[PDB]
């Protein structure tokens, strides 16, 4: 987090990128994990359609 | 860091986040048993002696 926005980067070098479906995977509800946060996950397909 | 180490052996990271309490309890119990394992057995430290 930049303080205002959320990104995803590699671990050994800073290179922020937008959180999309193509670089994340889904598993379960957002109540088991301790420390989860809310944000938008962008879907590339929908804007085209 | 523990999730990174789980990735290091071929297990995905959601396993740790969904079993965090169980894993911490197991670790604490094993550390608790080390004390007795050394103390009760008197021949553990033969190499140093």
């Amino acid at each position: 987090s930049n303080g205002t926005h959320w990104f995803v980067t590699q671990r050994n070098f800073y290179e922020p990128q937008i959180i999309t479906t193509d670089n994340t995977f889904v598993s379960g509800n957002c109540d088991v994990v301790i420390g989860i946060v809310n944000n938008t996950v962008y879907d590339p397909l929908q804007p085209e359609l | 860091q523990m999730a990174y180490r789980f990735n290091g052996i071929g297990v995905t990271q959601n396993v740790l986040y969904e079993n965090q309490k169980l894993i911490a309890n197991q670790f604490n119990s094993a550390i608790g048993k080390i004390q007795d394992s050394l103390s009760s057995t008197p021949s553990a430290l033969g190499k140093l002696q």
